[PDB]
DNA sequence: CGCGGACGAAGCCACCATGTGGGCTGTCGCCAGGC
DNA sequence: GCCTGGCGACAGCCCACATGGCATTCCACTTATCACTGGCTTCGTCCGCG
């Protein structure tokens, strides 16, 4: 249902990075932090409105919001697949070593909420910074979800990653 | 004539057709175990007559069928060689081989309201409530839940199970009413299984066939507690009144 | 005859001990994720500063058979013949035809499926063993299957000798369970007493010759690093510790140093990055009679924060030992040493001015 | 005549009991899984600890020896119920490796890797005594006195062996509460057929929660049931339970001297 | 904190009663923005904080122009309302409210009453009872007020312009 | 030389699916006058 | 005794800003290691111990 929120969340910013600036950098600067952290009082004015109402789902919008607008600019410039499968795609493509990010995905899947927020935006950054794709809604809904979920959505992730990447690599047959 | 039965607690074990070290349960009471609990209830030594148990009827209501798990359960591991399971011929085996490995299963998480209905069941729960030795569900040691006895005394208890008893939280539609819930009754028999115990003798327990007919019937919604705790409370203002 | 020691140890940005990711290992205890040291690692530091201070070493190794070829090449033995020799070391023992080799690496000697756990002098007497039957060897060095020549009864002699190691934590051989020894010591897991959450830190290792173009790190990754105020608790059975070794003198060296080596010891895990070293903050040792009682449910609920948890953990500490001395009476004879003054700590039993005062005198008191 | 006895004893990290696989018992209760010590396990420890401190009321209290052939009273009489967490739990994985202290030409290649699971929380455990049985098989009221007091004890003081050497799970119960009950013996288990949540301890919201379900049973069954409870915790009151007591040992005293 | 709102709200009604009705007692209060509001509020109390967020909402509250002073939401909505109703400048009063946010527990005292003040000259509504609380709130935990305060006003200011159009 | 313990002898069978939540608490203004 | 009312005088109004800006490159590792044990039958023979 919040995947709603979440895709108008994702269009107005996909918007606002492009066209106005202030926003976004008003935006970057929160990346990371908790929303009451007094960097993030600037963002107010973007996110605020389109959350409801656990502050899981506060984190998981807000977030996705700051990480989205702390893309590169080359990366901002230019079935719905979680992030585990933007990472076998990163993998398979753009030639990122194997060994060390299927580490780090399983290094994701054990944090709890609190840990999650520490290690993504390092990861999402490092995988949007060479263009893979990343849908940002469902990372949102996710995000949203790795609060009351203990591993119902990380084991989703994995999952979805080693398959995309042994499909991949049997279609290149 | 009659009363209600509820067996409920974290895991009980209906075992039938077993005789090594793999257990197996029944997913539903077995009427062998029940009269078993009740002549446990009465004094009924091993070996006595069981007829007396004979002309009851055990209508069983599922209100959670329970998900069914393996307990290992190993006897005699870890001993020294002399003081582990003896023989048959009566020389202790090798202590690395000295360990029995029985795989026993039980029922956890699910609770049955059956609805005993007979000669004299009323003094048969009279009996539960001051029991010559412990009443369990199966195996020794699964311990009853303290509602065992639900009503001493109920004109009809079927009717009771068709209505009024409170039921766990469960899937209520919107417009929703009468939730489906699993009637068994005692052509249309689900299954063939020797429970009426011909005896309880230890030497050669011996039994025979019973058909179990389970019948998908209708109960009204309402029935159904809330989330979280209201079961507990819809359940005991059920036994005062 | 059961020593019981508690101490409560802050440890500054550690991470002394990693899982398989990196990640300093958790107990969710209490409801609440806590950081702990694994009971292994603190209790190899502990066996290794034993064996380095009370002189003899325990050796746990996979690969003994090239160990004794070492040995009997030094006595004069060809190479092949101290690699036959050795094999026939373990050949000649256990039920089956031998202990069980791991799959030939080119090269060197097999190791053996399952871990020794034998002193070094006893290492070096099989290696006179095989010595002063070397015909025997020779001759079964040239048939294609060689049998287990060596006697059996004076190896599983030399593999039952016990070190210090051995007779305080024990050992395990599952093909010879004639060596198998019962620990004396029980070693818990040391968790923190607040709930910590695991801090990230991001580092970059830098290129040192100039790029002429574009200047970026040469790696860059971020390590897992956390730090807080551990419980630790561990137990000395007399009893079977006077079993092992035989005598009692050797066993209250063995209590003694094993205590200062609890107190003493850091498990050292990326030590060279954080300088995790730290004397424990409160120690306690209780000597009791009827059983062990860890204080670790007295850390079950969290402690909460922005102030100090040192002082806290050691007056929580405190009221759960006097309430269990309430509710469970004994005669055991406490004590405990302590670095803050601001409070007495009463039920702690009588106060030692210092560690080593404090370990002699509940050591002499068992 | 059957004196029951509720214990909330709380365990760190440990694995007391495992399954063929490494990992502990469970049960799936309230439709949280919740880690177990299976009846058995804990009843030997403490059978093995009777007998110890007794030095055949071991054929009377419990069963039957294991090593013994049967002497026609096979049942104990003693009930043991399996314990369970009183909250969920989820199973933790503890990696570790085997140091190979022979050193190559290599570093670190450990001499043996592998993960073990572990598990800590607040079980519930409970246990059950057929009195007056007791006393017609054993014949003597006075052994079989001792013998009931004596097992209490074992039951409090007692902790399994199993990974003990890895896992120092040596503890006290913070909550026992002995009911001398002559209807019939009843365990507190569906207390916690809501796990509890999390994040601030489950001690003492246990101990509350145990006692609003004895608050409403004793309501609705109201009974002479001679009761009473000792805890470590001096904080909140738990009227329903019975008298408070001092200790351990002085409340199991008050409990046979109330049996007899 | 439940607790500490039941005590907002009889001190709200006793003080609004005070004011409207006697002005010696009133003006006492008015002055400090002190022994008269020891002799007044102090029966209305439950940390410095707190007592400071009962003393200066209770002269606040005495200070108001008698326009507003003979006439549940908190003080973000209370200012995206005063936007959209009085047309009152939004560009400035969003600086106004970030400034106070980033305050601490003493200056925010030092830049509410001001603002407070032209609230109450715009006749705005102003919850008083969470205006205090919020402030006995902020001498425990100041950024999580802050935040509320910010985020509640950018989101009622955007329903409301969902309800213009 | 006798007894007890341990080991050995087999027969052995293999393109795509997931939604939930709600229960605990207390307070003044004081004094005087009139009913 | 209880309930209700009262205790010099303590101000009013008006006012609240516009505008502009919000960065960009680069870089993301390797190696080695990964247990055992058992939970069949009866009998016979051999070896060890007394």
């Amino acid at each position: 249902y919040i995947l709603q929120h979440a895709d108008a969340l994702v269009k107005r910013v996909s918007k606002l990075i492009v066209n106005e600036p202030a926003a976004r950098a008003a935006l970057r600067r929160g990346v990371g932090l908790a929303p009451e952290d007094p960097r993030m009082l600037a963002a107010h004015r973007v996110v605020a409105p389109y959350v409801p109402v656990v502050h899981a789902v506060e984190r998981a919008f807000y977030a996705v919001a700051a990480i989205m607008a702390a893309q590169p600019r080359s990366a901002r410039d230019q079935r719905r697949p979680n992030l585990g499968v933007s990472l076998a795609q990163a993998v398979f493509d753009k030639g990122l070593n194997a060994d060390s990010t299927e580490q780090r995905l399983h290094l994701i899947a054990r944090q709890n909420l609190d840990g999650v927020h520490r290690h993504l935006p390092r990861l999402v950054l490092y995988l949007r910074s060479d263009q893979v794709h990343i849908d940002w809604g469902i990372l949102i809904r996710d995000l949203a979800r790795w609060g009351h979920t203990p591993r119902h959505v990380a084991r989703e992730w994995v999952q979805d990653y080693h398959r995309t990447l042994e499909t991949l690599t049997r279609q290149a047959e | 004539s009659g009363f209600l039965l509820r067996l409920a607690g974290p895991m009980q074990s209906w075992g039938e057709h077993s005789m090594f070290g793999e257990r197996d349960t029944l997913p539903y009471p077995s009427r062998s175990g029940l009269i078993g609990m009740f002549a446990a209830a009465q004094g009924v030594r091993r070996g006595d007559p069981l007829d007396r148990y004979k002309e009851l009827k055990f209508t069983v209501r599922v209100d959670r069928p329970g998900v069914r798990l393996v307990d290992f359960h190993t006897i005699g591991g870890g001993l020294p060689k002399e003081r582990t399971v003896p023989t048959a011929a009566g020389e202790r085996r090798d202590p690395k081989k000295a360990t029995i490995v029985t795989s026993r299963s039980y029922l956890a998480d699910a609770v049955f309201t059956v609805a005993v209905t007979g000669p004299e069941a009323d003094t048969i729960a009279d009996a539960l409530a001051a029991p010559y030795w412990q009443p369990y569900l199966g195996r020794r040691a699964f311990v009853p839940d303290p509602l065992l006895v639900l009503r001493r005394r109920v004109a009809d208890p079927v009717r009771e199970l068709v209505e009024a008893v409170p039921l766990p939280h469960r899937r209520v539609e919107e417009d929703a009413a009468t939730v489906l819930v699993d009637l068994i009754y005692e052509t249309r028999t689900l299954t063939v299984l020797n429970d009426v115990p011909l005896s309880f003798d230890s030497k050669s327990r011996r039994y025979s066939t019973r058909q179990i007919r389970v019948v998908p019937t209708e109960v009204p919604a309402t029935l159904v507690a809330g989330p979280g705790r209201d079961y507990q409370n819809k359940l005991f203002t059920y036994v005062k009144q | 005859t059961f020593v019981d020691i508690h101490a409560i140890q802050t440890l500054p940005y550690s991470n002394i001990n990693r899982d398989d990711l990196g990640s300093p290992k958790t107990v969710v205890y209490g409801g609440k994720e806590r950081t702990r040291v694994s009971s292994q690692s603190w209790k190899r530091a502990v066996r290794h500063e034993v064996e380095a201070r009370l002189g003899d070493k325990a050796v746990r190794t996979r690969r003994i058979i090239s160990e004794i070829a070492k040995r009997l090449r030094e006595r004069g033995w060809d190479a092949d013949l101290a690699d036959a020799g050795a094999r026939q070391v373990v050949l000649s023992v256990g039920k089956k035809s031998g202990i069980k080799l791991e799959k030939e690496k080119d090269s060197e000697a097999p190791a053996t499926s399952v871990l020794f756990y034998l002193p070094v002098p006893a290492i070096d007497e099989l290696a006179a063993i095989a010595d002063e039957h070397r015909d025997a060897v020779a001759k079964e060095a040239a048939k294609k299957t060689p049998k287990g020549i060596l006697p059996a009864d004076r190896i599983t002699e030399v593999l039952k000798s016990r070190n210090v190691s051995v007779n305080l934590f024990g050992r395990m051989l599952a093909e010879l369970p004639s060596t198998e020894v019962d620990g004396a010591v029980q070693f818990a897991h040391a968790f923190t007493v607040h709930g910590t959450t695991v801090e990230v830190d991001f580092f970059t290792a830098v290129d040192d010759i100039p790029k002429e173009n574009d200047h970026g790190s040469g790696h860059m990754n971020a390590g897992q690093f956390s730090a807080g105020t551990f419980y630790r608790y561990a137990n000395v059975n007399l009893d079977r510790l006077v079993e092992n070794t035989g005598d009692a003198q050797t066993a209250r060296t063995a209590v003694a140093e094993f205590l200062r080596a609890f107190l003493s010891t850091v498990p050292s895990g990326k030590q060279n990055a954080t300088a995790a070293m730290t004397l424990p903050d409160l120690v306690h040792i209780a000597v009791r009679f009827d059983r062990p009682i860890s204080f670790a449910p007295a850390f079950e609920t969290a402690l909460y924060g922005s102030d100090g948890y040192t002082l806290r953990a050691c007056q929580e500490l405190n009221n759960y030992a006097e309430r269990l001395r309430e509710v469970w009476p004994d005669d055991a004879i406490r004590g405990y040493a302590t670095v803050e003054n601001k409070t007495d700590l009463a039920a702690l039993g009588e106060r030692y001015d210092s560690y080593p005062a404090l370990i002699d005198a509940m050591v002499a008191a068992a």
